[PDB]
RNA sequence: GCCGUCGCUGGCAGUCGGCAGAGCGAGAAAGAGAGUGGCGCGGACGCUACGCCGCGACGAGUAGGAGGGCCGCUGCGGUG
RNA sequence: GGGCCCGGGGGGCCACGCGUCCCCCGCGAGCGCACGGGGUCGGCGGCGAUGUCGGCUACCCACCCGACCCGUCUUGAAAC
């Protein structure tokens, strides 16, 4: 179970990095990064991931399906979004909050979708 | 739609009224005073009409925002607090500055500013010091006043009036190449008419009191054996 | 200064159990949270009893 | 619909309302009524001395009930019957004050820690001063700082203690709930006398400090607190 | 009620 | 250009000076890093007056301002490109140190990186 | 979070909080004192022409 | 004001959102209970619960005891 | 003096509803101001690119106060 492997990982993961005083998690679809079990990107069995698209512009979203959970080849569903940076950050919030699916992760993934655009706008 | 009325107790002490609140009741005759019981427009487009939504998302949001802060009331922006002012200092009353340009010059007090400054103007003809404004915890009040009340001081005398103004001449390319310098401080024809206007109706007053040009034209500065407590100026 | 004496200020009962099973960890959380949010002292004698060492609660017989 | 429960919600914070408004007025007319209380209490101890100076005759005033006692020694080298007696007094600290209420097992206390405390009679005025200025609660068992009376309500309100002024009556008029509102009332810490002790180490009579300086209590609190 |  | 941070407090330290070991002056076998005396007639340890003083609890940093810069961030050490998308969304309130190992090769292609993210690095003009 | 306590001696509206009588008690001995300062003021302005 | 310890065997899983209604600080043991008859699709942070937050009181120390060290040294199984 | 200063015939009240029975003879809205759950200014001025700005720490130097050499056995050590 999630409480169960999170109870589990907390500690003895392999992603988790503990040094400065500080802890954060190399998890694929660990939004904000940080060792958490809120964030953490698989534990649960719904997560969310904000990933940069392959090419320059754009920004995939990794949702985690419910039917598959033992299958990771069919398991997450990958969406890219090379739109302008309001309606980027309009669709993510629809495919959140109207789908009502892991709704307390939504200010984080638009908060990361517009680290994205930032990070790929043209730099001065 | 009732007309506005000022306070019907005078304020015997700040915080506290005159009257007492059964009194305060009978002076607003309350006895006979019961009571009892945007964001879309639409626009035409060249097709159909469109929901123009006013204030739309923000297309960025920063990584991390400060939290709101807690509310004070006890805080008040500088252009609404109230100016203080010594009673030692009235129209009239001579002064000393001590950390402008002017050091150690008396100078004719005219008024105080709404910011809190005080206007004043020593004769330019004696001491050369136009309309500007002082810090009054920075002047010495001598005790020695001359009428002034029969002065029609200009109202146009604001703060803004006498709100520096920056010169803006960093440079630029046009500068760069018929280089000025960073220019100087022109003292407008305004500024000149207005001094030369209330120089006119002071002066007539300060030639009035015997000696007094020359002790305003004179420099106040210690001495040997001098020390601001034992002297009353 | 106050004339205090420090011998017995640090209460010794046990805050949390010393063991590190991850099924008992999960027991604790739920109880703990039952114990603070109900007024029932059930919950907060069973979590005190969850933290006791395998000493302290010792087994029962069937009879 | 909603309509109902916003009524509702709205007439509870209207009862809610009204419940504060007869409670302020409560207090507002209790305080009145100690006005007039020590304004009696003041009166007729000047005439209770006028009519003994009519008659020639002398009034003795009632022995004093309330004690105002403060420590003016420190921790170091006091006896163990000193010890536990400024420690049931609650004065386990240099310039920390407590009222006490007096009897013979309490003059005969103030008598074991004399050299150790400075005691006397309080003023109204000193009490007032002391309630309001260096007045905290221990409730809890935390000193907490008395801001508003439904601190002191919500604790000493079975004893028709709620507000600051029925406190104050209490404590001043030594009442039937004295040893629940001292015991309520968290040791007063002051600060070192301004100005200065005249000498720590001897008794009041001896041009000193300690012992009991009945009516002269205010004058050190005063320059204490 | 009174104030009605 | 700096990249500056959330919010810049004032930084204020109880101490600045180092704890020096007692008698690290009159001898060179004695260091600077501190050692707690425990000798009996020892005067550091009594406390008593203008002597060394002891690294006690009470000059403990602030909380909200400790293990951070001058320059209002906390730090972090970067072994590579990859341990940068983990302080990406601590942008204004961390910076990065890439490591002494790192090679001018890849510490050049992850300045280039924070640059893009925004991050700032305390020593970009490390090794070129 | 910790309420900082302020002087019910030196705050009017804090001396208001815990106790609203002290409101009348002290706009009496104001008006009191104004009125017995404007009586002393009228007997030592009776007497400048009373002695003379 | 700041650091820490102790105590409150304190509080927080309620982030309950167009399947919504945003509360439990207030003196007084207990329900913002049910039924039964007279446009604009929007809302910061949090929560490694071994975590986070709030309150007070406290802070010496040899011999000795205990705890916590993201203090340090060398090798081993994993893992970066 | 106390009894709501018992009862009859110029200033202050946290008193001011109508309808009785009776002994004493449950929602009025607004609008602001503030000694009101810990500081804000919607106030300003000066200089700033080869000589100036900042750097508490770290190098040297100056001065004032403090300041005996550590480990040890010891009732006691800077100890002749
Ligand atoms: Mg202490
Ligand atoms: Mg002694
Ligand atoms: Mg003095
Ligand atoms: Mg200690
Ligand atoms: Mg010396
Ligand atoms: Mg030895
Ligand atoms: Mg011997
Ligand atoms: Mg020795
Ligand atoms: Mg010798």
């Amino acid at each position: 179970s999630a409480h169960l492997q999170w109870m589990v990982v907390r500690n003895c993961s392999s992603f988790l990095i503990k040094r400065n005083k500080q802890t954060y998690s190399t998890e694929p679809n660990n939004l904000k990064a940080r060792n958490s079990f809120r964030y953490n990107g698989l534990i649960h069995r719904k997560t969310v991931g904000v990933e940069p698209a392959a090419d320059g512009k754009g920004v995939v979203v990794v949702m985690k399906r419910r039917s598959g959970q033992r299958k990771p080849a069919t398991s997450y569903v990958r969406t890219t979004i090379n739109k302008n940076a309001r309606a980027t950050l309009s669709s993510i919030r629809h495919m959140i909050r109207k789908n009502k699916y892991h709704p307390d992760l939504r200010m984080a993934a638009i908060r990361r979708a517009s680290a994205i655009l930032r990070s790929q706008k043209p730099v001065m | 739609k009732g007309k506005p009325h000022c306070s019907r107790n005078p304020v015997l002490v700040r915080g506290i009224g005159r009257y007492s609140r059964s009194a305060m009741y009978s002076r607003k005759a309350l006895y006979k005073r019961k009571y009892a019981a945007l964001a879309t427009v639409t626009k035409p487009v060249g097709g159909g009409t469109r929901v123009v939504k006013l204030r739309k998302m923000p297309r960025y949001y920063p990584t991390e925002d400060v939290p709101r802060k807690l509310l004070s009331h006890g805080k008040k922006p500088f252009s609404q607090h109230v100016r203080k002012l010594r009673a030692s200092i009235t129209p009239g009353t001579i002064l000393i500055i001590l950390t402008g340009r002017h050091r150690g010059k008396r100078v004719v007090f005219l008024k105080q500013l709404s910011s809190g400054l005080l206007l004043v103007t020593g004769p330019l003809s004696l001491n050369r010091v136009p309309l500007r404004r002082t810090h009054q915890k920075f002047v010495i009040a001598t005790s020695t006043k001359i009428d002034i009340s029969g002065v029609k001081i200009p109202k146009h005398l604001t703060d803004a009036y006498f709100k520096k103004k920056k010169l803006r001449k960093p440079r630029h390319q046009e500068g760069e190449i018929f280089d000025t310098e960073k220019e100087k401080y022109e003292i407008t024809e305004q500024r000149k008419v207005d001094q030369k206007a209330v120089d006119s109706q002071i002066l007539p007053k300060i030639k009035a009191v015997p000696q007094l040009q020359g002790y305003l034209r004179s420099v106040f500065a210690l001495t040997n054996g001098v020390y601001p407590h034992k002297l009353v100026f | 200064g106050v004339d205090i004496r420090h011998n017995k200020d640090r209460k010794v009962r046990r805050k949390e159990p010393k063991s590190q099973d991850i099924y008992l960890r999960l027991l604790v959380k739920l109880y703990r949270f039952l114990a603070r949010r109900t007024n029932s002292t059930f919950n907060q004698v069973v979590l005190k009893r969850l933290f006791m060492s395998r000493t302290n609660r010792p087994p029962l017989s069937l009879s | 619909n909603f309509a109902e429960l916003k009524i509702k919600r709205l007439r509870k914070k209207f009862a809610q309302k009204m419940l504060r408004k007869a409670r302020r007025k409560l207090i507002y007319e209790k305080a009145k009524h100690y006005h007039k209380e020590y304004r009696q209490m003041y009166r007729t101890e000047i005439r209770m001395a006028r009519m003994a100076r009519k008659a020639g005759n002398f009034y003795v005033p009632a022995e004093p009930k309330l004690a105002f006692v403060i420590r003016i020694r420190g921790i170091n080298g006091v006896s163990p019957k000193v010890r536990k007696v400024l420690q049931l007094l609650r004065l386990r600290q240099i310039f920390n004050g407590t009222f006490v209420k007096l009897n013979k097992a309490s003059i005969n206390m103030l008598r074991i820690v004399e050299p150790y405390i400075a005691w006397g009679y309080p003023n109204l005025k000193s009490v007032n001063e002391l309630i309001y200025k260096r007045g905290y609660g221990k409730i809890n068992k935390k000193r907490i700082a008395l801001t508003d009376n439904t601190l002191i309500a919500r604790s000493l309100g079975k004893y028709n203690i709620i507000c600051m002024e029925d406190l104050i009556h209490e404590i001043y008029t030594v009442g039937k709930h004295f040893k629940e509102a001292n015991n309520f009332l968290w040791p007063f810490k002051l600060s070192s006398p301004r100005g200065g002790m005249k000498k720590k180490t001897t008794h009041f009579v001896e041009g000193g400090d300690a012992g009991n300086r009945e009516d002269q209590i205010n004058r050190l609190i005063r320059r204490m607190n | 009620r009174g104030l009605r | 250009a700096a990249l500056r941070p959330l919010v810049k407090p004032k930084i204020v330290k109880k101490r600045t000076k180092k704890f020096i070991r007692h008698q690290s002056d009159r001898y060179v076998k004695i260091k600077r890093n501190w050692r707690k005396p425990r000798g009996i007639d020892n005067r550091v340890r009594r406390r008593f007056k203008g002597q060394i003083l002891m690294p006690n609890i009470g000059y403990g940093s602030n909380k909200k301002t400790k293990h951070m810069l001058p320059s209002g961030f906390r730090k972090f050490l970067v072994h590579n490109v990859k341990e940068l998308e983990v302080l990406l969304m601590c942008n204004k309130s961390y910076c990065a140190e890439i490591a002494h190992n790192v090679s001018s090769k890849n510490r050049k292609a992850i300045v280039e990186r924070a640059a893009q993210l925004a991050i700032r690095v305390t020593n970009p003009n490390a090794r070129l | 979070r910790r309420v900082l306590k302020k002087n019910p001696l030196k705050n009017l509206r804090i001396m208001l909080k815990l106790n609203p009588y002290a409101k009348t008690m002290r706009r009496n001995t104001i008006l009191r004192q104004a009125r017995n300062h404007k009586l002393r003021v009228e007997r030592a302005a009776a007497a400048l022409a009373a002695k003379s």
